[PDB]
């Protein structure tokens, strides 16, 4: 509800009705005649609820140029709540997400123990990724020899049981499993951050001759394009690709309640100020 | 549905704190008077848009918290129309469309069928295709 | 690559990173600040970044010493006719490396089958590719009046 | 449905968009002299159309084309993702859009008889496998402190709604005047 | 409060309250006019939303 209207609109448009109820109460009125005494604080009153759906008990004035003044800004009031709605509704409309994990940094992976509920995470082993676990973080490669899995579509099932909510392999891999995943449930985390980056590669005899053919011949496919087809048609994904309707809480309408308790805390503080006034 | 049911709740609920709080400001004030009954009038009408209740506060410290009802008022009804606005634009179903470059369903599932004519020029074209072989 | 010129002494600048620890720095003996044609003169400088980060910790874990000057060129390294001479050679940090003017390339070099065929390259330690840098759209209503 | 609708295009987008596909003078790419993205463009058969009104625009150095495109003479930048990756972190002004392609990373180049060879692939290998390029990704690549992007729903100032106060402005002024005459109109009859 | 007095109030509620209108007296007559303000509120909220 802050989203629309600049500051710099909403304190002009005050600045407004202070001109306005001043010059209505102290020219337009004054001077015209039949003329429930309208002072101040009623025309503030009075303008005030114009602007804010007008729907307040008012007391109008009684000269015909203090009408049109007011009847004038009646139509700034109609403008400013069409603009406001027509604003809040193109925010509303064009809204996204975030995500909640953060990635491998996480104390969590490093110390399960002495921390929240078990983060439970494992790898499949005798690979590459249990090599980095084993040789980089021996703590957390012996917390996750209970949750080892046997395939990787063993693993990718126990994430929507609920058995699992971390699964550690490698990027190429598990980046394309949440490409085909049906429902678009399972998401990673970073948006694609890859530690440890290495490659894939043709492991081929030591000191052979064909490693500098195969390897310009790779490099050939980089260069006229074959690989970007290649990943297109291989390794493509349904959710790779990409707003919602949600409704209101408490938590997304905390602001107005905020407000609307400020209110409560000015006004208490004026009653006991206005208190020492008249006691004085 | 714009609303979840707890904060129609909370909208509900402090009609009554600003209502009561409204009176107990207007009297006890140093300075008719906003009575209970006629405090909880103006509370809803402001919110509810209605004409009923032809009091208003008169104190200066009930008044601003009239003035800051009112406007409290208006956004609950605006963020309403703005959130419908909202559910109503982009309530819209997906139909296939773009042929068969289509990935969201290149690969197979169970909830789409695919079909054609047994025998026919179509079963070759697919049969006798590469990538459209799954 | 950062390349900043050196203090009035001749050493580099000392900054410290934000967490405390210091920038490793070496001292570029690359060209002028706008080109060494008509300005003939290579100024010293002070070089930091990735790649001579990467550097210091390669010449600590191989035992070698190292002498890093920037590209007289300028520019990363293709193949090019040039009529005036009727030969095919590369320029820039790829045509210092096969004329002996330096040992090594420690820089953004792309491996590319062409580069590859004449020098080789190790392992990738910077897995990359080609985008597009377009400029942040600021939000700005067209609307002109409320009519 | 004006303001949803106020969206200025959508982005310049990857190559697969057709903008780039053909050389039109309004819009302008280009990169950087002699370099692995000229011999891309070069050997490519498809791109031949972009790569002639890439070589009457081309830059003598990354730096300059960042800043063409920060005073708005260019609109398209077509270098290594890392190096502009870490502008649109560092700058506000530049976002980062489109998809990567010829992704070929950045190697340690030496000589054919290079008696360093195997030793310095290992050392860039042990290091990826030690986490020292993740300390050096944070110290100089890894900055942030800016945004990405957003959906772009601009808030109305007060230029945009100046028309209304304006209004209301010539209701005082105009006020002025009928005071006077409500007062000669009561005078009169 | 008649019949004509009533159905030019409840008029004027479904459709921006802005007329001169003749509220009544009794507690229940209000308590079903707040009600109608209701559905007025949510009736117009979404009209303009659909438009
Ligand atoms: C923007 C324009 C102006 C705005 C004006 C705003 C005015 C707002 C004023 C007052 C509103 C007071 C509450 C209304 C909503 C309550 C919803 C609710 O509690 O849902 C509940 C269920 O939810 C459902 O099952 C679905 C929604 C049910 C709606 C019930 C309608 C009748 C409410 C009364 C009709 C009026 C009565 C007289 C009112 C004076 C959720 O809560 P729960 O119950 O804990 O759920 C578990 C159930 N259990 C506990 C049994 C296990
Ligand atoms: C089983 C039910 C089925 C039908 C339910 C139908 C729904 C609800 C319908 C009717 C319920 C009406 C609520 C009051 C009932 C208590 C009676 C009473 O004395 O009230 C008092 C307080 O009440 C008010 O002041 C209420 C005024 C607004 C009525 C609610 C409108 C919101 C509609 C729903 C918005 C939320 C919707 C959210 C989602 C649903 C009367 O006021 P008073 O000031 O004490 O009077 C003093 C007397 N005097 C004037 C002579 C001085
Ligand atoms: C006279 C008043 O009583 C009003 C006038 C301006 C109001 C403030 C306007 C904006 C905000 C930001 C909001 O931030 S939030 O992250 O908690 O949503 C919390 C509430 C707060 C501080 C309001 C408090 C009430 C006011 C002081
Ligand atoms: C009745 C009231 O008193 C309310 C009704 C609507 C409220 C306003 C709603 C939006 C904003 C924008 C916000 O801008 S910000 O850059 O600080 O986010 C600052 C606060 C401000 C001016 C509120 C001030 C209090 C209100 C006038």
């Amino acid at each position: 509800f802050l989203e629309p209207f600049s500051a710099d609109v909403w304190v002009m448009m005050f600045v407004m009705l202070l001109i306005v109820s001043a010059v209505a109460v102290f020219v337009f009125e004054y001077f015209s005649p039949v003329g429930p005494s309208f002072t101040i604080g009623k025309a503030i009153w009075l303008l005030w609820g114009l602007v804010f759906n007008n729907s307040v008990p008012v007391q109008n004035p009684k000269g015909t140029t203090s009408k049109i003044m007011v009847s004038v800004w009646a139509f700034f009031a109609v403008i400013f709540l069409a603009s406001y709605t027509a604003n809040l509704a193109a925010f509303m409309i064009q809204e996204e997400y975030v995500d909640q994990v953060s990635g491998l940094s996480d104390k969590k992976f490093q110390r399960p123990n002495d921390f929240s509920p078990p983060f439970r995470f494992g790898t499949v082993p005798n690979g590459s990724t249990e090599r980095n676990i084993r040789n980089n973080y021996a703590e957390m490669h012996a917390y996750m020899g209970k949750f080892n899995q046997r395939g990787v579509d063993d693993a990718l099932l126990s994430l929507k049981t609920g058995k699992l909510d971390a699964f550690i392999y490698d990027a190429a891999v598990l980046n394309y499993m949440a490409g085909r995943d049906e429902g678009c449930k399972l998401v990673t985390i970073g948006s694609g951050k890859v530690f440890a980056s290495t490659g894939y590669g043709i492991a081929i005899q030591k000191d052979s001759g064909w490693k500098r053919q195969v390897d310009l011949a790779i490099l050939q496919l980089f260069g006229d394009g074959e690989m970007e087809e290649l990943e297109a048609l291989w390794l493509t994904g349904i959710c790779h690709n990409e707003v919602m309707s949600s409704q209101l809480d408490i938590d997304n309408m905390a602001g107005v309640f905020y407000m609307l308790g400020a209110a409560m805390a000015l006004s208490l503080i004026t009653f006991i100020s206005e208190h020492l006034f008249y006691w004085q | 549905q714009p609303f979840q049911s707890t904060l129609w709740l909370l909208v509900g609920l402090s009609v009554h704190v600003v209502a009561v709080m409204l009176y107990l400001l207007d009297r006890f004030s140093p300075f008719d008077a906003l009575t209970l009954s006629s405090a909880m009038w103006f509370s809803w009408g402001v919110l509810l848009n209605s004409g009923i209740g032809e009091g208003a506060p008169r104190s200066f410290s009930a008044r601003i918290l009239g003035m800051v009802w009112a406007g409290f008022a208006m956004i609950i009804v605006a963020s309403y129309t703005a959130n419908l606005a909202a559910f109503l634009v982009l309530d819209r179903p997906e139909e296939r469309i773009t042929g068969i470059n289509d990935p969201r369903l290149r690969n197979p599932s169970d909830k789409f069928i695919y079909a054609t004519v047994k025998q026919s020029s179509v079963d070759i074209y697919f049969r006798r295709q590469v990538e459209l072989s799954t | 690559v950062y390349v900043k010129p050196t203090l009035s002494d001749g050493t580099c600048k000392e900054e410290f990173t934000v967490n405390g620890d210091p920038v490793k720095k070496v001292i570029c003996t690359g060209p002028n600040d706008t080109s060494p044609g008509s300005p003939r003169h290579t100024v010293p400088q002070c070089c930091y970044g990735f790649c001579i980060d990467l550097l210091i910790k390669l010449a600590r874990t191989m035992n070698f010493t190292y002498e890093v000057h920037l590209v007289a060129d300028g520019k990363f390294g293709t193949q090019e006719r040039v009529n005036n001479s009727n030969k095919k050679e590369w320029n820039g940090m790829m045509g210092e490396l096969l004329s002996g003017q330096a040992d090594m390339i420690v820089a953004p070099l792309t491996i590319n089958n062409e580069r590859a065929q004449y020098i080789e390259f190790s392992k990738p330690f910077k897995y990359q590719g080609l985008t597009i840098l377009v400029k942040k759209e600021i939000p700005r209503s067209t609307l002109d009046s409320f009519m | 449905a004006f303001l949803v609708l106020d969206r200025p295009e959508e982005r310049i987008t990857g190559i697969n968009d057709p903008r780039l596909r053909n050389p039109s003078d309004k819009f302008i790419y280009a990169t950087v002299k002699q370099s692995s993205v000229d011999i891309y463009f070069r050997r490519q058969v498809e791109l031949s159309t972009m790569y002639r009104h890439m070589e009457k625009h081309n830059y003598e150095s990354a730096a300059e084309a960042i800043q063409a495109v920060r005073d708005n003479k260019l609109h398209a930048f077509i270098w290594d993702s890392a190096v502009l990756e870490f502008e649109a972190s560092q700058k506000c002004d530049l976002v980062t859009t489109g998809e990567l392609f010829f992704r070929s990373g950045f190697g340690i180049g030496m000589r054919k008889d290079s008696p360093w060879k195997q030793n310095v692939s290992l050392s860039i290998l042990k290091s990826h496998e030690n986490g020292f390029m993740e300390d050096l990704d944070k110290t100089w690549v890894r900055y942030q402190e800016c945004d990405s992007r957003s959906n772009a729903p601009a808030t109305l100032t007060f230029e945009n709604m100046a028309g209304v106060f304006m209004l209301v402005a010539g209701g005082i002024v105009a006020g002025i005047f009928l005071i006077f005459i409500e007062i000669a109109y009561k005078r009169h009859k």
